[PDB]
Formats: structure tokens, sequence, C-alpha cells
């Protein structure tokens, strides 16, 4: 009776039904074929459109001019968490602020070629415990 | 909307308090936190799109938020001595300012004297 319970309850029945809504996937779903609301054509879905595309930023110049040499080896990648981007050209490396651009971080401690990089969580209880995240480097010698 | 343009206001001003003093990296990295100025593409233009929209205030105040990026992007790079350096970027945030400027030279007070800085 007392609106002030009343509307609480509303509120609560309402958070209830948004938590219960169905499972994203179910076989059922498309056992008989995919409904699908497809277009070939951009911005084909007008109201619909899922994605858009805010901005492009390209390489810096600065920071392509020093992946100008390579003879061995390239590959580039985005580190989800850090937000940044890496170049590898051969021995070097390089991260780039998103946002930024003109930050930029290089790696001189890598004598040789490097195979891969990867971004990956602390362990549990080593000393670098705190640390937000470690970047892992592999050349063919050495993992740092 | 009020409140927003206080806010706005103090952020510029906070930019000055550190523009000069040294801290020329960090008026950088406040300027772009505006989102006022196209740091990333050629966007300059979205940027004339939103730019009339502007509330008085602002729309006047822009005049030292150009040329305050352009300093800052000048000095910053000032060509280093003797290994990762990426001139480009903070290279690139000078041309699309500029291309900004030049789109909006008119409705700015008179003074594309950026160009001035934007040299050497």
């Amino acid at each position: 009776q007392e609106a002030l319970e009343n509307a609480g309850r509303l509120i609560d029945r309402q958070l209830q039904e948004d938590r219960m809504y169905p499972d994203l996937s179910e076989l059922l779903m498309v056992s008989s074929g995919m409904d699908m609301d497809y277009p070939l054509q951009l911005l084909s879905v007008p109201n619909l459109p899922e994605i858009s595309s805010i901005r492009r930023v390209p390489l810096p110049p600065e920071l392509v001019e020093q992946f100008g040499h390579m003879q061995c080896n390239c590959m580039m990648g985005v580190f989800p968490p850090i937000s940044r981007a890496w170049l590898t050209i051969d021995s070097d490396i390089f991260m780039w602020n998103y946002e930024d651009g003109g930050d930029l971080a290089y790696f001189d401690g890598l004598s040789e070629t490097i195979l891969a990089v990867g971004l990956v969580k602390p362990k549990a209880g080593i000393f670098q415990p705190h640390v937000r995240h470690l970047l892992v480097l592999a050349t063919p010698v050495d993992i740092v | 909307f009020v409140d927003s343009t206080f806010y706005l206001l103090l952020d510029l001003i906070t930019f000055f308090d550190e523009y000069h003093s040294g801290h020329i990296d960090r008026a950088f990295d406040i300027i772009e936190r505006l989102k006022l100025v196209p740091l990333n593409q050629e966007s300059v233009e979205e940027r004339v799109a939103a730019f009339r929209n502007f509330s008085d205030e602002i729309r006047h105040n822009l005049s030292e938020v150009l040329l305050a990026t352009m300093n800052i992007l000048f000095t910053q790079f000032k060509r280093l001595k003797g290994i990762e350096d990426r001139d480009s970027q903070l290279r690139s945030q000078a041309r699309t300012l500029i291309t900004f400027a030049g789109m909006i030279p008119y409705r700015t007070s008179g003074d594309t004297n950026a160009r001035l800085v934007q040299m050497e």
C-alpha cells in the first residue's frame, strides 16, 4: 500500500526479470537455418547497424621510421589490457599508445630476433605479484 | 549543460597551469582529453561539424587551444640528438590541427600564425 515499498517491489521484480533473460545460445534457436538480417551493403542496415567506424589512426611515422629496416621478420599486434599496439621488426620491439601515438616505448634489451610477444598476468605469489601485467618476449635464444 | 561548460573551462585552465612551467608532455595529454581538437586522423572535419555547435563560451577559447598544441608539439618535438623514437606521432597531431585551423580561420580571431610556430 505504501508507495515507497510498492515502488521498491516493482523495481525488484523488474530486476529479476532482467536477470532471468534467456540464454544467448541454444541449438533449438537455429536448428532450422539461421534468422539473418544480412546486408552486403556499409550502413545497409540503417537503424540497426551493430557497429560503426568511429575513427582510423595511422601508425605514426615516427614509429614506422624505426621499422624501416627489417631483413628477417615483422609482426604486430594490439595488447588488449594496455590499449597499446606493438610492432616487432627483427630484434626490436615498439609499444605505442593507442590514444596518443606520439608516446611510444622501445625495447633495447633484446639482442636477438623476437619470435613472439605476449601479455600475461602475474602469478599469485611471486615477488612481482603486484604488477598489473607481464610482458613475455621470446627470441630464438631466450625468453624474457 | 551549464556545469559541463564549467568543467571544460576548468580543464582548460589546468592545462594552462601546466603549459609553461615545463611539463610539455602533460599538456598534450590533457588537451586531448578535452575532446575538442582532432588528435586522431583527418577527423579534423568532424571537428568542423562539431564547432559551430559549440557553446559561445568555448567557441571563443579554441584559438589558444590551438597554438598551445602547436608549441608543446614543437618544443617536445625538438629534433633530438643521436631505439624507438616515434616522432611521427606528435607530428600527425600538428597536421590534423593545422587542417582544423585551416578550416576555421574565418571563424577565428585571425591569427594563423600557428604557421610561425609550425615551422622552423
